């Protein structure tokens, strides 16, 4: 068991540093994006198309 | 399996963190993008046609508030009396009569006793009308005697709601007068933007808000300040004056409200006070006065008040019925509504 | 302008009028200023309640003696913040986030609202790994649980704050991580002690040290706990550094409530206590927690009033912890140190699924022998030894020799006896105590057991004394 | 991987169907706030009890309803009210959502998902004062809600519609028994059959989070968190919500029972409402009373209680057990929420600090504990082991504590007796299996062996009777009686 | 001339009516909840006069769902409940609603729930004994035909079984009337109680009106009242004699107390309303056979916190004239019914009454009993074997006499798995009198548990290896 704690705590701070790897490059790739959310946000509260 | 689980969790929790960070962000892009595009005049036109035509598709609903039962029958009844007594009255003798009634009050103000005595409940009148005649039978006019009579011989809730009645029978006689000038219209507006500035300037009110200080002071240094200036009405110059002679522990600026209020009343309008970022056309001053009226049926006189912060759109309200068409008020439900 | 004036002075209570439209948010910090020179100072309220009409009433952090109705009240437009980084460590702060040994200090740094939200629901995780400390009770008895809530329950003068100290001594001298210590509403030179001792000791450097301590306006006192809370939930999450907090004393927090919702106008509670002590004793203990992946180890002194432990401050502070050590009088009485109720502390994790089944089954032993010894307090009060059968006689004895064995020299105990404390590893303590428990030591007299370490030291006070 | 699409498509579908419609709307005025309070002036069509809104999505229900204004309790964030903010009707009285997705899941006492693992699809929505079955709308309570525990099961046995309490001390194993009754289900729940199947929901008010979770955890270890629903209200949450909780829980279990399944709901604990609810009404202004507690605080606890009911068959034949939680200090049930909660409830299981250090575990006192359905929520052979065994481990402590020939066989008989009764915690033991044991303490097949063995008697037996003669188990679990045959055999 | 809802707090409720349209006290107004979920018609008994044509009223149903200014009816009289022999059989709320069959009852003759006590020129003193059955009771605690009942005790001693077994042994054979009114007690048990009844076919000739404690405190105040004005109504104009069962009559006085502060009464000692005393009075003044009308009401006393001292129980002890006071104590021993022999009384234990036989060895019985009291904690702490022979002997009588008040109740074979035993009183005075002149010492005194007359003793004891 002190074994299995061990690998596990191992496997648990790999695990952690890849998804935080993952988190920071897809933050970037999501920044494009966020633009068509806000602008389409925009056109709904507006009640028109806004295109910016 | 625990670590799978752990594991498992850990991203969840990374997730649930970058849904906050991209709605935080997201919903802040938007609210740049939509106060800078608001910005434009036309934007702001194209909102109001839109909030009115919302109204125009609105459903119709066919739906004096401190005063009680018995206070509003008394205040009503007093109110008939002066419509029937005034009614053939001149504008000087509607002045004298407005003049008396606000020196009354302020003698009622001056002394307790006898305002308890004259507003205590009771069946009969004839004591108190005996005891009215006897202390100033001599110093008020025949119409300003009987006028307090009727007031008296009816019953009020509290002490001071008598001579609040007689305040209002006296802005009544006021009014009256402006209606015989024909410059009702005026004197609302001017009441109107007098409570406006003193919202705007609320130092001043505080400063003639505090009953303690003499009337005479506050009153000169509201002339001085404010009432007295080259465009303002007489009427409403006299009618704010007495207001604040007669301001009783209430603000200035609610005070002036209620003024209006009850000169918009006397004509059978009702006030709907319309918050806009900007100023309205001529042409949608008359639509939403129009849609206004349908839907509450009893015509309505629009009031409005700039505030840049709506940004577009429209915030209506009348008594304790709003409608929140304005674009920040959306702006911030949809900033709330986010998962 | 929109500056607020002072309309009311109750005490550390002040109202404030605010021009409409400008009425401070909750817990926002607003100055004043005390102009009368021997008092002259800067009050920095804060936003209590909002009382209608644009009047917020309102703690003051200083005393108010020497303020005046009517002066001006200035609004910053945020709640109290304090310092937060690396560079806190090794100094020593007061509820405001001033440092005291370098006034002036940390401006520059980064600043944290005292004010926050506990960790969501789905970042808890329950932690039940065990905190070896040395102390034979603890480790057997309520072993403490890293990155869980420990608690030190105990009347006054019962040796809370000497056992806080053992616990930095044995927890946080060989530490890799970060510790924060917080006196609230201690003794001032208390905490002059521990800043020398931790500067002697070379773990002031680690350590970061916030007071606010008796001479302090209740809301001070009050506030001085979120402001070293603040200081190590930034350590815990910016950082992802294993944090140590100790606290001497929360129930000072506590009174410090109370005596603030007296000033408020809140109606009374129970025993006159404030009706949101347990509301506001919930926020702060549910800050002090360790989230996944992210460790603090908490460690709190709790003072019991009037050595009433049914006192609504200690009795809702129960309810927040993973380990709970209650001292006793009637134990302190004795000599015993540390004056453990063994019949009265528990730990969480002091479960066979946990500790193990030979802790767990010497644990349960124990504590059955200790309960049926006070279960006849009664009778051996009046008749003594002489009348039990002599099933119970044995067990008397047995007892008696198992709760002086309890007792320990501790290391913070030196200053107090000139004599050094002693560790005794785990399995060491579980194998005396199952010695102990099954009557391998009932010839050797009770001065035996008393404030020894482990089995080598047993067997060389019986040799001094006569036995063997 | 994180899916950038999945994560762009939830915020999609928000942002998409945002919208917001212009309604004609009464208007209050926050017009002062403070502690979790805060009074409105206006609404004059407001109802009592009835959910306002205030600005960031803030929540409050008003309880003092006078002609001046309107005083509210906030549910959540408080310190974002303020004086003159615009507070709105909602035209609803408290509700929560309700359906069968909520099984498995941590809510708030609002039925919003805590848990993070996304939206609960709500089957509809129960409002939380919606009145308790009348007196001719229940049926007598004649089904066992088997703990798997031989003491609870055999001395204070509990049917389904029935409020059992569970009081003692802190530390003295009432969340141990709640969360081991909860457990002993997952058999009931596999067997697939709602007439078996009991639903369990799981109320924390005023527990620190991460005792929660270790609940959660252990539930889910042990399976049952596939029909049990967690209800939390940390020590964090405001005062509304602690007060809150216990009947949104049970709203939630309503709405099951309403529909012939049978609900075990556990408050743990109501102490902590009732301090809430006094917090609540002190911050109110409302005259106090014992202990400072509000007059209607055993209103509170009565009315939150008795929805706990066993239907009768035009009703559909549903039930709902009651496991309410009280912690009382030093070991004084005389204190005023204590008294009223035993004054509430059918039975209490009364544990004691001193008997948990003398190795009986669970610590039920067993003079003072009792079940107030009795034998009618028992199966026929544990009624026939256990109807005297009660009142005779009763008289066995009365005359241990008194102390020829007739006494010491008493008290020999009685010590085997309490030896016998002593449980793991999460070692749940099947009803035919505790006959068995309940049949070895009670018809003297215990006299021979010593005391200090029983226990392993007991377990080595039982694992015989498992391995071999199997069949006697299956007559109790089948005929629910213990038949002459099966126990000449 | 309606009136209209003006403040809600809670189960209290102001309204403001024209002047000159002010209601009478106690008055029953009507006002709408027309909210969906909880549409309903809620029933105010104006409380008190508030002045201004302001009167406070008590709602009967819950509240929740009430709006401000709505209109509130003036029904122009108290509560009136339907009396007659058509009652009998069904069952009803504190309103007079039906709850059986909805709308039965409703072209009954009507009375007001309010009414005064019967003139004092009218009571006359009740010297006739109901037997029962009941060891203890026959025995220590005789019971009066047209008297006063009490059964004190606390939380689950055995009120309801009590109450369960006198509807049992009283109740069946009786040939007039009974009337069962459950004051804020569980729903669960007024459906068993309703179903045992139907069962035995005592229905037909048994009225029952259920105020349950999840009703809101109006409804717990009123329910007491509207079933003693159909046991009054069958007293005055039927002229048939009545059983009247109460439980719990502390409720009554409870439900007042949960909304004393409400109506604006400064609390009296243990938080009680200040008028406990004077509304316990009316009510139970109310409850009382006249002269040629008989009413033999039993009633259930919850003492709270088993404190006998506690206002409410010591108030309502002046109003009984035999009380059986259950014990926790006789209780927890395993003692049922758990009656403490030393706490009850009946006014007819006297010898002019009862017979020199029966007083005799009722006070025997009692002082050896006392005496085992007093002995307790000597026997305790220095062992039996210290007394003297007197005082051994004494000591096994005692045990003795105390198992054999215990019995097997048959309305406890649903705990016992047992069936019940009756034993005539002659039988019970023969049994005590041999049992107070030790004839029974040689016997177990296992063989005196929860058993009926000598023949059961007998054969227990044969059963234990003993002869009688
Ligand atoms: N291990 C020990 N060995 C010897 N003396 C001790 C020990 N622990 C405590 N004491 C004695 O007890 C006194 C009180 O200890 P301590 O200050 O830690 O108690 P406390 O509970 O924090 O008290 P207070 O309520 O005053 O803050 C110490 O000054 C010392 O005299
Ligand atoms: N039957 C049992 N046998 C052994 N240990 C037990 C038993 N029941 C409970 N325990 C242990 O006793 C300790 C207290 O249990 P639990 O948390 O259920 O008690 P509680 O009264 O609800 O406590 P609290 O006051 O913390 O809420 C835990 O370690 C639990 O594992
Ligand atoms: N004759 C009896 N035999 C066995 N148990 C009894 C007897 N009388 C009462 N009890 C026990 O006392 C408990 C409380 O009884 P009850 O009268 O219903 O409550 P209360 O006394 O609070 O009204 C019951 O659960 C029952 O087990
Ligand atoms: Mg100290
Ligand atoms: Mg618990
Ligand atoms: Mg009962």
């Amino acid at each position: 068991r002190a074994q299995a704690s061990g690998e596990v705590a191992q496997t648990l701070t790999q695990a952690d540093q890849q998804l935080s790897a993952q988190g920071d490059q897809v933050r970037s790739g999501l920044e494009s994006s966020v633009d068509g959310l806000s602008a389409k946000l925009a056109s709904r509260i507006l009640g028109v198309d806004v295109n910016s | 399996a625990q670590g799978a689980q752990q594991i498992q969790l850990m991203r969840q929790q990374l997730i649930r963190q970058l849904r906050t960070g991209l709605g935080a962000e997201a919903v802040n892009k938007a609210a740049e993008i939509v106060r800078a595009h608001v910005a434009d005049p036309q934007a702001q036109s194209a909102t109001v046609d839109r909030f009115l035509s919302e109204l125009e598709q609105m459903a119709p609903s066919s739906v004096t508030s401190r005063l009680r039962a018995a206070s509003r029958q008394s205040l009503a009844a007093l109110v008939e009396k002066f419509d029937s007594v005034a009614g053939g009255l001149d504008a000087d003798g509607l002045t004298n009569l407005a003049d008396e009634l606000a020196s009354v009050a302020k003698l009622l103000l001056s002394e307790t006793a006898l305002n308890k005595h004259l507003a205590e409940p009771t069946d009969d009148s004839a004591p108190k009308v005996r005891l009215l005649e006897r202390l100033l039978s001599d110093k008020v006019s025949a119409t300003t005697l009987d006028l307090l009579r009727t007031a008296v011989s009816n019953r009020w809730s509290t002490e001071s709601n008598l001579i609040d009645a007689v305040e209002h029978t006296a802005r009544l006689a006021l009014l009256k007068r402006a209606e015989i000038a024909g410059e009702v219209d005026e004197v609302e507006e001017q009441l109107f933007r007098f409570g406006r500035v003193l919202d705007a300037e609320p130092r001043l009110s505080a400063l003639l808000s505090d009953y303690t200080t003499p009337a005479e002071g506050r009153v000169a240094l509201l002339d001085k300040a404010l009432t007295g200036r080259p465009g303002v009405n007489q009427t409403a110059a006299a009618l704010l004056s007495q207001t604040v002679g007669l301001l009783r522990g209430e603000r200035a600026d609610e005070a002036v409200i209620d003024l209006a209020e009850l000169a918009v009343s006397r004509r059978g309008e009702v006030v709907a006070h319309v918050s806009a970022a900007a100023e309205l056309s001529d042409a949608q001053r008359t639509r939403l006065t129009e849609v206004l009226s349908r839907i509450y049926g009893r015509p309505v006189s629009v009031q409005l008040h700039v505030d840049p912060e709506l940004l577009g759109g429209l915030s209506i309200t009348v008594g304790d019925e709003v409608i929140d068409g304005s674009i920040a008020s959306r702006l911030a439900a949809a900033q709330t509504g986010l998962p | 302008k929109t500056a607020g004036r002072v309309v009311r002075i109750t005490g550390p209570v002040v109202d404030v009028e605010f021009p409409r439209g400008s009425v401070p948010e909750l817990f926002n910090a607003l100055h004043a200023e005390i102009t009368f020179g021997a008092l002259a100072k800067t009050l920095t309220l804060e936003v209590a309640q909002h009382l209608g009409d644009s009047l917020v009433r309102c703690i003051s952090m200083q005393p108010t003696d020497g303020l005046v109705r009517g002066v001006e009240v200035t609004d910053t437009g945020a709640s109290i913040s304090v310092p937060v980084g690396d560079g806190v460590k090794g100094h020593v702060f007061n509820a405001l986030g001033d440092c005291l040994d370098d006034p002036g200090y940390g401006k520059d740094f980064e600043h944290w609202s005292i004010h926050r939200k506990p960790p969501a629901f789905s970042d808890l995780e329950p932690r039940t790994e065990m905190l070896e400390t040395g102390l034979k009770v603890v480790d057997l008895l309520t072993p403490y649980v890293r990155g869980g809530k420990i608690a030190l329950f105990g009347g006054a003068g019962v040796g809370k704050t000497v056992l806080i100290q053992e616990m930095i001594n044995r927890i946080a001298r060989n530490f890799g991580g970060t510790s924060v210590f917080a006196g609230v509403g201690e003794r001032t030179r208390e905490g002059n002690d521990l800043w020398v001792e931790l500067a002697d000791a070379n773990v002031l450097k680690d350590t970061a040290l916030v007071f606010g301590q008796m001479d302090e306006p209740p809301g001070t006192r009050m506030r001085v706990a979120l402001s070293a809370l603040t200081m190590a939930e930034f350590f815990r999450d910016e950082q992802g550094q294993d944090v140590l907090l100790f606290i001497d004393n929360i129930f000072r927090f506590t009174q410090a409530g109370s005596e603030v919702s007296t000033l408020l106008g809140r109606m009374p509670s129970a025993v006159g206590y404030q009706p949101t002590l347990a509301d506001e004793m919930g926020e702060l203990q549910e800050r002090i927690t360790s989230t996944r992946g992210r460790s603090i180890t908490s460690m709190q002194a709790v003072y019991v009033p009037a050595d009433d432990y049914t006192d609504p401050a200690p009795a809702t502070t129960f309810a927040h912890l993973d380990a709970t050590t209650e001292l006793s009088r009637a134990v302190f009485s004795k000599g015993i140190f540390p004056a453990v109720d063994p019949l009265a502390s528990s730990s969480t994790i002091l479960d066979p699924a946990i500790v193990g089944d030979e802790h767990y089954r010497v644990a349960q032993e124990v504590i059955r022998i200790l309960q049926r010894y006070k279960d006849l307090q009664d009778i051996i009060a009046i008749l003594g030894i002489d009348e039990l059968s002599e099933e119970d006689k044995q067990l008397v004895n047995r007892a008696r020799r198992i709760e002086r064995f309890l007792s320990q020299n501790m290391m913070a105990a030196e200053q107090f006896t000139g004599q050094p404390g002693s560790t005794v590893p785990l399995k060491e303590t579980i194998e005396a105590f199952d010695k102990l428990t099954k009557g391998e030591f009932d010839h050797l007299p009770e001065q035996a057991f008393f404030l020894i370490g482990g089995l080598d030291d047993l067997a060389k006070k019986a040799e001094s004394l006569g036995a063997k | 991987t994180i899916s950038a699409a999945d994560i762009e498509g939830a915020i999609e579908d928000y942002v998409s169907s945002f919208s917001a419609d212009t309604e004609r709307e009464e208007i209050g005025t926050v017009i002062d706030a403070g502690d979790g309070i805060a009074h409105v002036e206006g609404l004059p069509s407001v109802m009592t009890q009835e959910l306002l809104e205030f600005p960031g999505g803030v929540l409050g229900v008003a309880l003092n309803l006078d002609e001046h204004s309107v005083g509210a309790v906030i549910l959540g964030e408080f310190e974002k009210i303020e004086e003159g903010q615009q507070v709105k009707r909602t035209g609803e009285v408290l509700s929560v959502p309700v359906g069968d997705a909520f099984l498995g899941r941590v809510v708030n006492p609002l039925g919003q998902p805590i848990d993070g693992q996304g939206d609960i699809a709500a089957e509809t929505r129960r409002a939380l004062e919606l009145q308790a079955p009348s007196v001719v709308q229940r049926q007598s309570v004649s089904e066992p809600l088997q703990t798997g525990i031989k003491a609870i099961d055999a001395m204070t046995p509990i049917g389904r519609g029935q409020r059992q309490l569970i009081i003692g001390d802190r530390k003295t194993g009432k969340t141990a028994v709640c969360v081991d009754t909860i457990l002993n289900q997952r058999e009931a729940w596999l067997t697939g059959d709602p007439k078996q199947q009991v639903r369990c929901v799981y109320v924390a008010i005023g527990q620190k989070g991460t005792t929660i979770a270790s609940v959660k955890r252990a539930l889910e270890e042990g399976g049952a968190m596939e029909y049990t629903t967690i209800v939390a209200a940390p020590a964090s949450d405001a005062a509304g919500f602690k007060w809150l909780a216990p009947y949104t829980g049970s709203a939630i279990g309503q709405h099951w029972m309403y529909n012939g399944k049978h609900v075990l709901i556990v408050f743990d604990d109501l102490s902590k409402q009732a301090d809430a609810y006094r917090a609540i009404s002190l911050l109110l202004r409302r005259p106090p009373g014992r202990e400072a507690f509000p007059g209607d605080v055993f209103y509170l606890h009565s009315r939150l209680l008795e929805r706990c009911a066993k239907l009768s068959d035009e009703l559909g034949g549903g039930s709902m057990t009651g496991l309410p939680i009280i912690e009382t200090k030093a070991n004084d049930i005389s204190a005023f929420i204590p008294t009223n909660v035993i004054s509430i409830t059918d039975g209490q299981c009364f544990l004691e600090s001193d008997l948990f250090n003398q190795g009986v575990r669970p610590a039920i006192n067993v003079g003072v504990s009792v079940s107030r359905v009795g034998g009618a929520a028992q199966i026929k052979a544990m009624k026939e082991v256990a109807g005297s065994l009660r009142l005779d481990l009763s008289q066995y402590r009365e005359l241990e504590a008194f102390a020829d020939a007739a006494s010491k066989a008493q008290l020999d008989r009685g010590a085997r007796l309490v030896e016998l009764l002593k449980q793991p915690q999460y070692s749940p033991l099947a009803v035919e299996e505790q006959v068995v044991a309940i049949f070895l303490g009670t018809q003297g097949h215990l006299d021979s062996v010593p005391v200090e063995d029983v226990q392993r008697f007991e377990s080595e037996l039982l694992e015989h009777v498992k391995a071999s003669h199997s069949d006697i188990f299956d007559g109790i679990r089948e005929t629910k009686k213990l038949s002459e045959e099966a126990e000449e055999k």
